[PDB]
Parts: structure tokens; sequence; C-alpha cells
């Protein structure tokens, strides 16, 4: 942010050697304060009156406290400040003179002050005893009742001990005094007048030059970013909506740091958090039932699907069960069902959370039962006493959507195996992603391989060699027996997370069972809120799919951390046929790129599968083949553009030899597009290809000479019979 | 199992270069059908696939015989992806272009001390069109191009 602005380089080295002499006398900070304060100083030519491109109506003259005395004769000023949002210092200079009668510069100096007073310290953090007390020295601190310079028409008031009692009433007035205090401390003539008269304000400003200015200039700097940041809720504000179990998050806090890598989770469901801390295991890959969000079973994965989020959906239940059953059938011994048991605490929670209502007791077969209530009108629930098991049945006047009707039976929830014993299953921690630092990945490659590579003489080879390393040891993701599809370093990162919450006192197994949702290529899910745990150890929770994609560009992406995004973004996800958008750089530059031989052929292939008509039909029409021969012709140029032997030429040439290569391509395109009947589906694609080639060639121009335009350069050629001098022409066409 | 999509492409290309429009292609032709598809088997590795199916005028392959050959080399590799991720990595800033500035800035974190001289070097030999920077396109080249 360049603070100084000279509108006219008119006058010689005297307006300049004069504007300079001015500014170099102000502390490099008083400015760095004015800058951060969004201020800008205006050094134009002669513009006395309201003629400056900023001296119009906005926030001008309203009340008359105006100079080193008031006077409000606007027609007689050369320095001005546009007070309201951003400060705008506007100054002009006429012929050679400020150094004889300096009383004229003492203004461009104070005239400023009101740039930093009210925002300085006088009122900048708030009046702080620093200034407040320094003001009290109206007359009773130092044996110096000398302040006939800054305090008269408003402050000939010795009669009332000046403190918090009334210092507010006249904020502006205590400015008219700080501003002179500043004008005097820097005025190229009267320096001591201050030190001589007022003994404090001197040492005040003095300590400001000593560092006081580098202060605020750093309380605005820091409150510069933390001011215009990204709305994220941090601390235990987010960790709340997050879902993770607090003791766990914190537990994680350690690994993020140690291993220096960002961890990002999708929403863990609330109705499972305690269950987790409670000891309930988590849903792994082996189970695909739906959790439940009502009744006791809530937060558990009911064996009956009509007791989970899909209550009523005749099909998702009639297909939900299919899976639970199989889940046990297949992976028997590890995946089973066990009777529900809402422990003591869990109850008092489904209480205020608003899920159940405990009441009317009852007896049946000689055992005590507390009729657990709920508003759901399809089942009745109740919990035992000895063992607090839970049971339900259909009501005396209703039926199941599947069509079943049963009496009191135990509510079996799903459960996996953990140390020989089956524990009930609940929501797990699904990672939205893991951002390790690029350095941690370097610590991932074995010291000898990465050593055996940088010795390669071939520089180009050394780049490749390295990349494949980074790829190899940190980007590649393969499948895995248990933990789904993830990276190796990712796996080790997975355990360290679990073993972490294991020492935190968990007893239900792991809490992170599979890889990062950024590999959920098949059925990708798009969550709004995303909890994060930075490398420092803070907690952040984006609010938008955008924010996230943004909080990540800003901290994970462009900050030496390694992140990769879902291969299915900006495409339709097979599984759920979903389209989730994510800013992809590469694609952000396709607009200006001459397609590839193969990217081109690929495109045709595509359209052929859709209009069921190819760029050229397999017929006998000598018009068709012409079109054929002609695409082959582009499929030629296009790849000729990207010829690797372009290394033996010099930059200049490259752009040239290519701006042409590409141009030839544009040609033949043009040709075909002005041919026989080419389905209007290609008509368009081919049209799109043009804009590109064009764009790419324009880019290859702005790197070299500047006025030359495509449309024109092209016009000026002759692709009739000979390409001979056409090219030589093209050279001169660039002078 | 080459995906249908992955097939229509090998025909839209297999055919696009079958000059005498029949249904088989010459050896040289095969090389071209390939390169165009983005690949370039050695002027000698190009005959191993073809020599394996000698039931023609000896030096020609139809469509169905090519649709197969595209296994020996393709039923394993899935690297095109990764290489595009790596790219997004060096392209630190987000300009879809990899500047020499960042080439170095990333080359130094993975532990390699590069000379502000030899970086401009690579970046140079990687750029094919002169803009002094590298894009995914030329980047893919640099890499895979063995
Ligand atoms: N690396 C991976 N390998 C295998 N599966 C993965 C991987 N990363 C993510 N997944 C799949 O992502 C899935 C997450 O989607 P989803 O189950 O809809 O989440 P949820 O919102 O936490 O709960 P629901 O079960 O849907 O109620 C579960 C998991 O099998
Ligand atoms: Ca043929
Ligand atoms: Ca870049
Ligand atoms: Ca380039
Ligand atoms: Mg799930
Ligand atoms: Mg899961």
């Amino acid at each position: 942010n360049n603070l100084v602005k000279t509108e006219f380089t008119n006058e010689t080295l005297d307006k300049i050697q004069q504007t300079q002499d001015l500014l170099k006398k102000i502390p490099k900070d008083v400015l760095e304060i004015y800058s951060e304060l969004g201020g800008e100083i205006y050094f134009t030519d002669i513009d006395l009156v309201e003629h400056k491109e900023l001296q119009d109506l906005s926030e001008e003259e309203k009340n008359s406290m105006n100079s080193r005395g008031e006077k409000v004769p606007f027609a007689s000023r050369f320095v001005f400040e546009k007070k309201r949002e951003t400060p705008k210092l506007i100054i002009n200079i006429k012929d050679y003179a400020i150094n004889s009668e300096q009383s004229k510069e003492v203004y461009y100096e104070i005239g400023k002050g009101i740039s930093l007073d009210i925002i300085s310290k006088d009122k900048s953090l708030d009046p702080e005893f620093l200034n407040l007390i320094k003001s009290l020295s109206d007359d009773s601190d130092s044996s110096d009742l000398l302040f006939s310079q800054k305090f008269k028409e408003k402050l000939e008031l010795n009669n009332k001990s000046i403190d918090i009692n009334f210092i507010k009433e006249n904020l502006t007035e205590f400015q008219h005094a700080f501003s002179l205090a500043f004008s005097y401390y820097f005025a190229p003539d009267h320096r001591t007048v201050l030190e001589l008269y007022a003994p404090d304000m001197f040492e005040y400003m003095n300590k400001l030059e000593k560092g006081g200015f580098e202060k605020i200039s750093e309380s605005l700097k820091k409150e510069g970013v933390e001011k215009d940041r990204i709305d994220v809720l941090k601390g235990e504000k987010a960790l709340k909506a997050s879902g993770l179990v607090p003791e766990h998050a914190d537990a994680f806090k350690k690994i993020a740091r140690e291993l220096n890598t960002y961890i990002l989770f999708r929403p863990v469901n609330k109705l499972a958090t305690n269950l987790i801390k409670s000891g309930v295991a988590t849903k792994g890959l082996n189970v695909h039932g739906k959790s439940s969000d009502w009744g006791p079973v809530a937060g558990y994965i009911p064996f009956d699907q009509d007791l989970s989020k899909k209550h009523g959906q005749q099909l998702a239940v009639e297909k939900g069960n299919l899976e639970n059953k199989k889940s046990i059938t297949e992976h028997e011994g590890e995946i089973g069902k066990i009777p529900l048991k809402l422990d003591h605490l869990r109850i008092e929670e489904l209480k205020e959370n608003g899920i159940i209502l405990k009441g009317k007791k009852e007896i049946d077969n000689g055992k005590k039962y507390y009729l657990l209530e709920s508003n759901n009108q399809v089942y009745e629930f109740r919990i035992s006493d000895e063992n607090n098991e839970v049971q339900y049945k259909t009501k005396e006047g209703k039926i199941t959507v599947l069509g079943e009707k049963f009496n009191w039976r135990n509510i079996e929830v799903m459960a996996k195996n953990v140390e020989g014993v089956l524990k009930p299953l609940t929501a797990d921690y699904d990672l939205f992603a893991l951002a390790p630092s690029l350095t941690e990945i370097k610590k991932q490659i074995p010291q000898k391989e990465w050593d055996k590579v940088v010795n390669t003489p071939n520089s180009l080879e050394k780049q490749k060699g390295v990349t494949n390393l980074l790829i190899k040891y940190g980007i590649e993701r393969k499948p895995d027996s248990t933990k789904g599809t993830l990276s190796n370093w990712q796996k080790q990162m997975l355990d360290r997370l679990n073993e972490a919450v294991k020492y935190t006192g968990y007893t239900g197994g792991d809490v992170v069972n599979h890889g990062t949702e950024q590999d959920n290529e098949e059925f990708p899910e798009k969550d709004n809120e995303i909890f994060i745990i930075n490398p420092e150890g803070e907690f952040i929770l984006t609010k938008n799919w955008e924010m996230t994609g943004r909080f990540i560009e800003k901290n994970i992406t462009g900050k030496d951390y390694l992140y990769y995004f879902n291969r299915s973004y900006n495409k339709i996800a097979p599984g759920n046929k979903a389209y989730i958008e994510w800013t992809d750089p590469i694609t952000k530059a396709k607009i200006n790129t001459i397609p590839t031989s193969a990217e081109f052929i690929k495109n045709l292939s595509s359209i052929r599968r859709s209009s069921n008509v190819g760029v050229y039909k397999d017929s006998g029409d000598k018009d068709e083949f012409a079109k054929k021969e002609s695409v082959k012709k582009i499929a030629g140029y296009l790849s000729d553009y990207y010829n690797s032997a372009n290394h033996i030429f010099s930059q200049e040439k490259k752009r040239k030899i290519s701006i042409f290569r590409g141009i030839q391509a544009y040609n033949e395109i043009e040709n075909v597009l002005k041919s026989k009947q080419i389905a209007p589906e290609y008509k368009n694609y081919f049209q799109y290809l043009k804009e590109r080639i064009t764009n790419q060639v324009q880019l290859l121009l702005t790197h070299q000479k500047s006025n030359i335009e495509f449309k024109l350069l092209y016009k000026q050629l002759n692709f009739t019979e000979n390409e001979t001098d056409n090219f030589e022409v093209f050279q001169k066409i660039i002078d | 199992q080459l995906t249908e999509e992955q097939i229509a492409e090998f025909k839209e290309a297999f055919s696009l270069f079958d000059k005498d429009g029949d249904g088989t292609i010459t050896t040289k032709e095969l090389g071209t059908v390939m390169r165009s598809l983005g690949q370039n088997p050695t002027e000698a590795e190009l005959q191993d696939m073809i020599n394996e199916v000698d039931a023609d005028g000896n030096g020609t392959i139809d469509f169905p015989e090519f649709l197969t050959m595209m296994a020996r080399k393709m039923k394993d590799t899935d690297s095109e992806e990764e290489i595009r991720e790596a790219f997004r990595v060096f392209d630190k800033d987000g300009n879809g272009y990899i500047s020499a500035a960042e080439l170095r800035h990333v080359m130094t974190n993975l532990g390699e001390k590069l000379t502000d001289e030899e970086v401009d070097q690579m970046i140079r030999e990687a750029d094919i069109d002169g803009d002094g920077q590298v894009n995914y396109e030329e980047f893919v080249q640099m890499m895979t191009a063995k």
C-alpha cells in the first residue's frame, strides 16, 4: 500500500525535492500508521480550491475547530484531511518556500495529526492512563503551568480537576493539543519550544518516536488481519457444533502439532458424542445401516431400520435391513446384534435433549418396567430395571410399514467386535481430510532413495525424479484391507489418532475407522460445516462449502502444506450421480490453452457417444473424408504445438514457432467449420476450440510485443497454396 | 477392462488415422494412433504388441485386435491422476501455472537446496511454448515423457 501519491510530475526537482524534504521529516512510522489506517497522502500540483479529484462533497466542513487557532477560510488552505472513513491527506505546493517562515509547514504537520490523534493513543486503544494521566498534568504534576499553547478557549478551566470526570466531553479539544504537540515535535524549526514550555508532552511524543509509534503501528497491523479474516467460529464455540468428544479433540490437539498436519472432520452427530465418551464403539466399513434420530435407540444403529432416520420409507428400511442382516452374515464373529441398554446418564440426556419422557411405572411377568415415552406414534417403548434393557412393540391399533405387528421385544442395536466382546455401534469420526506439511512428507521418504535421486546430473530429470517421490511417498492412495482407501502416511496418521484417544481413556476400540472423505469418489457427500484442528492446535469450523474451499486455499493450499481434493469434484459422481464443485486451478487456465492432440480426440469421442453422429461419417461422400482428413489435420498441428524438442530453441522463438503452430490449427478449424454439414453439436465445440487457440495465442503475444492483436495478425496471412514465406511474413508481422 | 468411454476413444482415434478407411491399420499408423492418444512406444517397443498377432499381411491390425493390445500397457497404470495432483502442489499460488519462483519454493521444503540459477533452468526446459512458466499440459509431458 503506497501512501504517497504525486498527481503531477510537472514542476522540476523542486516540487519533488520539496515534497520529499517534507515527508522525510515525519517518522517512517507516523506513516506506517497512517497507511495501515487506510490513509493516503495526496501531493498533487496546484489545486488550491475544491478542484482536487477528492475535494468534492463527502465529509467536508461542518463545525469550526480548524487550525492552530480556528479560522475557517477554506479558500485559504493548502493542506487537507478527508476525515471520515479512510484518511486522505491532500497537499499542494506553489513556488520555492517553506523554510524561511516555517510557521507555514507547522500546519502540514498538525493538519496531519488529526489523522492519528483521535485514532492515535489519545482515543486509539482507549484513552489509556498513559494519555489520560499525561493530560491531568494540566497544572499539578510538574512545576509547569505552561500550556497556553494548546489549552485556552476551551481549557482555561483549572477550576475543575481534569480527569474522567470530564475529559470525554471535549475529545476533539484534547486533540487540538496532541496535534500541536506533534507539530512541535517534528516542525523543522521549533523543537525545544516544547521541551522548554510543556515538559511532559515533550517526553510523551519523545517516547512515541522512541517506539510509541511502532506500537499502534503494530496494534493495527495485527488487528489488520484478525479484522478482515474468514468468519469461522473457534474455541469451544465450534468444538460444540463440531460433534467430536471434547477430551478427544484435545487429545487430537497433540498429534496435529507433533506431526504438524491439519485434521478436518465432517459433522459427527450430536446424539452420539457422549455414547462415544461413554464407551460405545463406532460404525466401521462392515456396517451400512442408518443411525437413528429419535426414541431411545437414538444415536445407535438399530437392527430394525424402521427405528432409525428412515422410519416409514418402505424402501430404505426394506433395503436397510438387507444390509444389517448381510453385515452379520458375511462378517460373522465381528458384526452382530445385541440388546439395547441405555445406561443411567444417557437417560437424563434424552431428557432435556427432547427425545424421550420417563414416567408411569409398570409390572409384567414379575419384573419392574418404566414405560419410556415418546411422541412417535408407531411403537411403544419401555425399559427394564435389573438390567436396564429397552423393549418395544407395535401399538394396540397400528401396523408396521413393512406390515409387521409385534408385542414387547428387545431392541437389538448393531455392534462390532472389540476384544472378544460385542459393543453397540454408533457414529464414528469421518475425516474430511488430512493436511500434512510438505516437510513431514520429506521425513516420509527413506533417506537413501531421496538421496539416490538428487545426484542425477540431468536437471530436468532431477525435477521429475523428485515429483514422483512426493507423489509416491505422499500423494498416492491405494486400497487397504480394513481402513478403506487411503494413503500410507495417512494410515499411520490414522492410528496415531486412535492410539491417541485410546490413552485418553476410551474403551470401545478406534474412533477413526476409514480414510479421508476426499477419496469417497463413489458417493461423495457435501457438508457445509467442517471442524478443523490446525497445526498450532486451535479449533475452527467453517460454515460453507465455500468458506472451507477458501479457508483451505488460504492456510492449507498456498502454505507449504500438502492437500489434494476429491477426484470426483467438478464431475458427476457415479455412485450417487452427484455434482460437487471445487475451485480447480488447472481448469482456471484451460480458457487460454491450445487443447492437446489427445484431449481433442477425446472430446470428439465424447460427442460421438451423444449426438450419435461423428465429426465425419463412414460413407463414400468425398465431402466427408475431406472433413476426416481435416480433423486428422488438426490432430496434427495440435500435437505439433506440444513438441518436446522445443528445448533446443530460445524463448523468443518458442512463442513464435508456436504462436504459428497454433495459428495453423485455428486455420483448419476455421476451414471445417465452413464446410459441409457438421452437426451443430460440433459446430459449437469447434467454436469453443477457437476462442481457446485465440486466447492462447494472445497470451503468447503479451509476453513479447504488445499492440499486435490476433484477429488482425491472422487476417494478414495467406493460407492459400504456400506456407513458405507465410511464416517469414509472420516474423516481420512481429516488429 | 477398458471402460466403454475408454473404448469410444480408442476408436475415435484408431479410425481417425486409418487413411485407406478399411478397418485395419499399418504399423507406422499404429504408432501414430498412439502418440495422438498421448503415448509414444519406442520405435521398437511398438512392434511387440503387433508382432504378437501375426495373422495379417503381417504388419496390420484391425480394431478388435487393438482394443485388446490396450491392456498389456494399460490394465495396471492409473498414474495420470497423481501427476495432476503433484501439479496442483507446485502451483502453490493457484494460477494454473507453475512459476520458477514456486518450483524452487517447493523444491526446498522437500529438502533440496536449488540454485536460483538452475531452477530457471528446469522451468525453461519444461516450457514448450515460451511463456517462461509451466502448465499442466507441458507438465504432464515433462513427467511421464520417458
Ligand atoms: N478412503 C475411504 N475408503 C472407503 N470408504 C470411504 C473412504 N473415505 C470415505 N469413505 C466412505 O464414506 C462414507 C461416508 O458417507 P456417509 O455414511 O453418507 O456419512 P455420514 O453422514 O457420517 O453417516 P450415515 O451412515 O450416512 O448416516 C462411509 C465410508 O465408507
Ligand atoms: Ca488400413
Ligand atoms: Ca503458479
Ligand atoms: Ca508455458
Ligand atoms: Mg456413514
Ligand atoms: Mg464412517
